[PDB]
């Protein structure tokens, strides 16, 4: 995840570590990124 | 066994030339990966002090080990016996960001701070010995050689430790001048 | 036992050779790396051979005195060309050192590549054989060839800034000279650059 | 009997960056729902390499206007991420927090001027060790270089490349003379059609595969 | 305001020892030195050299063979001579005021200080050593 | 050689300038005075040591200096600065100080 390097089944529950997260029923900024146009826009030569 | 000689070839003659057998060899302790991953203290030590290593002493068996190859790549263990917060900062960073208290900082502990610090400089490996002219003397290797710098208020130990070391280029190891006397007789 | 090796157009020719002695690797490493980008274009008319003169090898001269040659050396060739027009290349050794020899005259010299060479304390001299090295005798081999890969820090190194590889011939035993041996041997070297790769074009002067 | 833990003196204090995990002090708090919020972005490459910012130039303008006179340097700029030109760039104003910096960088020209007024701009990436040209001859079929002329599509984008010898470069350049670890990047104006005060609006984005490295936190 | 006066022959002939000498009173000549100059007709400005309290004279190598000079305290006068006039020297010897004291050092580059260098490299004569963590011009140090 | 203009001239009342250019050899490590030089006759320092002037002088001759170079100013050009206004700034190179060599200040 983030800076964690912890390689064990945490001790306290997540409910207990962090706060849970609720869903009604992404990542914009890389799908920018992805999507850009790379390359030339004539004939090459 | 009276080899060409001058071809400078390996050549390791056994004992099974006059009939006696060679016996088997554990060579674990002249391991280079193991010969390094021992504490060698860094003297003398002081505040906004690099971690950069070659400061070790020359005769020392991980200073005089280590000057015996020219190129070493490893990642440092640290130990430091400070009296205030412990601020390090990567290989290359402005002495001015020294200590924001963002960059890794041990807090004091009753016992010396012990980190393992990763080998940050941007070179492939690094080198012992540089033979380069002064960038943009030989006295001065690159400012890109240190493994990034410790400044807490009073450091009064510090002691490196190399692990997974990977030595290269093997260089003189020169053992101690003899003078009169047959051996050293210490 | 002849060799013939030859670099580029040019090939050199001696009938005592003792082999070849290729100094920490059979081969070069990977020339293509992160930082070039791809930018790196081999040139192969810089392999061509170049001689340097070296130390004279006169009887007076004692054990222990080395006459270090610094790669690269000044080129006045299509190499040293690369150089001014690049600023990032790599490129093998490849130091040949031959002293011609009377053979009737005894004396022990050795020529050896030492990366990264650092003037020695004379304490060292005799620690110096730990090198891709050659031994050249007038009994046995005039002509000692060593081939070392280029190894730096850095995959490509500015060589007016630093020079990787440098040509040391250290005098092991004093010349001694007969009445029908040379009275003096000097000393001279065949140093040919093996995979040259240049990146980084630089402004011209023209 | 008990479990002899037996614990070591020499670590256990407290790092500032390390993996470890605080104490869960208050019980299970279920925050308020965000699924697909607009504007995410998770890496800061991811957005600095998405939009492009202007750089600064004389007289603190982001465009670098036709010279006056037969002067062909429209302007010229160290390569490192801590160049003047690049002091107010989102780029720099991230590479600022890390230690050292790699790959690609590209800059983008869009000529913002009349339809009576043509030009033919160019751009040379000059490599370390030596000091910038004052004519673009002296840079053609020289360094890695382009050349664009100001057509239909305005923009030109030119990715500098990441030519060095160290596998990383810093990025808060430390003196090395004139130059930093990288070389120069000069914009020449071969030939302006009737592109007197017609500009030439510069920005800088991250290359499809620069990568900083090593965070560090400096006074900004 | 310091009591001055300018001094000496004003009517001679070339080729000789000008002999022209000056009174310059309070202090502001007095821990200062000694001023010695003259302009040239229809020129640029002309300099000679000068002495403070230490004895320590000094000339402009223009004229070194026919230029000597000396100071006195005493009575509040001070001596020139210059020797071997030619004809373009010719202009004012009225001033004789010269407030100027010596002084030089440089100080270090962008990234450089003295004793923020105690860490990487600490012995030898270059002492203004480097700061910032990194590859410095001279990331060892440097001298002055 | 230090430098300065040779060429003065203004009315009655008005500020007039007096200058002291040099270098980074002789200006900026060497300080600047000016001096009251008649036909003949004594002079006088006016502003010496950049900040300040001596009890015994008037308040109509100012000094000001920027960079590798000094200036003087003239309040209310009198019948009294009717004499040549010389200058010195320190040459560290034979070291000595360099004199501006002052006008011929005639007044309108």
């Amino acid at each position: 995840s983030g800076n964690t390097g912890s390689i064990i089944n945490n001790y306290y529950m997540q409910q207990y570590q962090n706060s849970m997260d609720t869903q009604l029923g992404n990542d914009w900024f890389s799908k920018l990124a992805s999507s850009a146009f790379t390359g030339l826009f004539g004939a090459l030569l | 066994t009276t080899a060409t000689g001058e071809s400078a070839d390996p050549v390791t003659t056994t004992v099974e030339n006059y009939g006696g057998e060679t016996q088997v060899q554990r060579r674990h302790h002249t391991d280079v990966s193991f010969i390094m991953d021992r504490f060698v203290q860094i003297k003398p030590v002081s505040p906004t002090h690099v971690i950069d290593l070659m400061q070790t002493h020359q005769h020392g068996l991980v200073g005089a080990m280590l000057r015996a190859a020219t190129y070493y790549f490893s990642d440092l263990e640290i130990v430091v016996n400070h009296t205030g917060r412990l601020t390090w900062v990567p290989n290359g960073a402005p002495e001015a960001a020294l200590d924001n208290t963002s960059n890794p900082t041990a807090y004091h502990k009753a016992p010396f701070t012990r980190l393992a610090l990763p080998y940050t400089a941007p070179h492939r490996v690094l080198a012992t010995v540089y033979n380069g002219n002064s960038k943009y003397l030989a006295a001065q290797l690159p400012a890109s050689f240190n493994y990034g710098a410790i400044r807490a208020t009073e450091i009064q130990e510090l002691l490196v430790r190399m692990k997974r070391a990977e030595l290269y280029c093997p260089r003189p190891l020169l053992a101690v001048k003899v003078t009169s006397q047959d051996r050293h007789k210490q | 036992r002849i060799l013939t090796t030859r670099n580029g157009h040019t090939t050199s020719t001696t009938q005592s050779s003792v082999g070849v002695t290729y100094g920490y690797s059979t081969g070069e490493d990977h020339v293509s790396g992160p930082n070039t980008s791809g930018l790196e274009t081999r040139v192969v008319q810089a392999e061509r051979f170049f001689k340097k003169h070296l130390f004279d090898w006169t009887t007076d001269k004692p054990f222990g005195h080395i006459e270090k040659l610094e790669l690269p050396t000044d080129h006045k060739g299509v190499y040293g060309q690369l150089v001014d027009s690049f600023a990032y290349m790599r490129n093998g050794w490849d130091v040949e050192v031959s002293a011609v020899g009377n053979q009737f005259n005894g004396g022990c010299l050795l020529v050896a590549m030492v990366p990264e060479f650092k003037e020695f304390t004379t304490r060292e001299k005799y620690q110096l054989t730990l090198f891709p090295h050659q031994f050249i005798s007038p009994r046995t081999n005039m002509t000692a060839h060593i081939t070392v890969p280029y190894l730096g820090v850095n995959r490509y190194d500015q060589y007016n800034k630093h020079k990787p590889w440098t040509l040391v011939v250290m005098v092991v035993s004093p010349l001694t000279t007969s009445s029908i041996g040379a009275s003096q041997i000097k000393v001279y070297t065949n140093i040919a650059p093996t995979h040259v790769h240049v990146a980084g074009e630089l402004p011209s002067k023209e | 009997g008990i479990v002899p833990v037996a614990c070591s003196d020499g670590y256990g204090g407290l790092v500032t960056t390390d993996p470890k995990t605080a104490d869960p002090a208050y019980g299970m708090v279920y925050n308020p729902p965000r699924t697909n919020y607009p504007g995410r972005f998770t890496n800061l490459l991811d957005v600095a390499e998405a939009c492009p910012t202007f750089l600064c130039f004389d007289d603190g303008k982001p465009y670098v206007v036709t010279r006056a006179d037969e002067q062909r340097l429209l302007a010229k700029f160290d390569l490192s991420l801590a160049a003047k030109h690049m002091s107010n760039t989102y780029l720099s104003g991230i590479a600022q927090y890390y230690a050292q910096y790699s790959g690609t960088i590209n800059l983008h020209f869009m000529f913002t001027g009349s339809t009576d007024s043509k030009a033919r701009y160019m751009v040379a990436y000059v490599p370390p060790g030596v000091t910038t040209p004052p004519d673009t001859p002296e840079r053609a079929a020289h360094c890695i270089h382009a050349e664009w002329d100001t057509g239909l599509n305005s923009k030109f984008t030119f990715s500098i490349p990441y030519v060095s010898a160290a596998d990383y470069a810093y990025t808060a350049s430390d003196v090395a003379d004139t130059t930093n670890v990288q070389g120069w990047v000069c914009i020449y104006q071969i030939t302006h059609g009737k592109a007197e005060q017609d500009t030439l609006v510069v920005s800088v984005s991250a290359g499809k595969d620069f990568e900083l490295r090593l965070p560090i936190d400096p006074r900004a | 305001q310091v009591q001055l006066r300018e001094s000496g022959p004003s009517l001679v002939k070339p080729s000789q020892t000008l002999s022209l000498t000056c009174t310059a009173s309070g202090l502001s000549l007095s821990d200062k030195a000694v001023g010695w100059v003259r302009r040239a007709p229809t020129k640029a400005l002309e300099w000679l050299g000068s002495i403070d309290t230490g004895s320590s004279t000094g000339y402009n190598p223009g004229l070194k063979s026919r230029l000597s000079i000396t100071k006195d305290n005493s009575r509040n006068q001070v001596s020139l001579t210059i020797t071997s006039v030619t004809t373009e020297d010719s202009a004012t010897y009225y001033c004789a005021t010269v407030h100027q004291h010596t002084s030089e050092k440089r100080t270090c580059p962008r990234a450089y200080r003295p004793d923020c260098a105690a860490r990487w490299d600490c012995p030898g004569g270059a002492d203004c050593g480097y700061c910032n963590f990194g590859a410095g011009s001279y990331g060892r140090c440097t001298p002055f | 050689v230090l430098t300065q203009p040779s060429s003065v001239s203004g009315s009655l009342g008005q500020r007039v300038s007096i200058t002291c250019s040099g270098s980074s050899s002789n200006v900026g490590n060497g300080y600047v005075s000016w001096y009251q030089l008649i036909p003949g006759s004594a002079p006088r320092t006016l502003i010496y040591g950049d900040t300040n002037r001596a009890s015994g002088v008037p308040d109509r001759f100012s000094g000001s200096r920027a960079g590798n170079t000094a200036t003087l100013s003239i309040s209310s050009l009198q019948a009294e600065d009717e004499a040549e206004y010389f200058c010195a700034s320190p040459e560290d190179s034979s070291s000595n100080a360099n004199f501006g060599s002052g006008t011929t200040l005639t007044v309108l």
